[PDB]
């Protein structure tokens, strides 16, 4: 698979099990983002997984 | 169901 990552550009507080929270700065990385708006990410300060929204990160590397 | 296909919050 891909190593690159992405970075959030704002907080965000999920509202459902499936959905991460993370903070800006938070490097993510996506598992897809090839089905829809909201990709499967894993957080690399938190471990988790989880869905996010894809207007709230960039590529960072 | 997919979980992908959900439209985009705003940003804040």
């Amino acid at each position: 698979g891909s190593h690159m990552t992405f970075v959030a550009l704002y907080d965000y507080e999920s509202r459902t099990e499936e959905d991460l929270s993370f903070k800006k700065g938070e490097r993510l990385q996506i598992v897809n983002n090839t089905e829809g708006d909201w990709w499967l990410a894993h957080s690399l300060t938190t471990g988790r997984t989880g869905y996010i929204p894809s207007n709230y990160v960039a590529p960072s590397d | 169901v997919s979980l992908a296909r959900r439209p985009l919050p705003p940003l804040p």
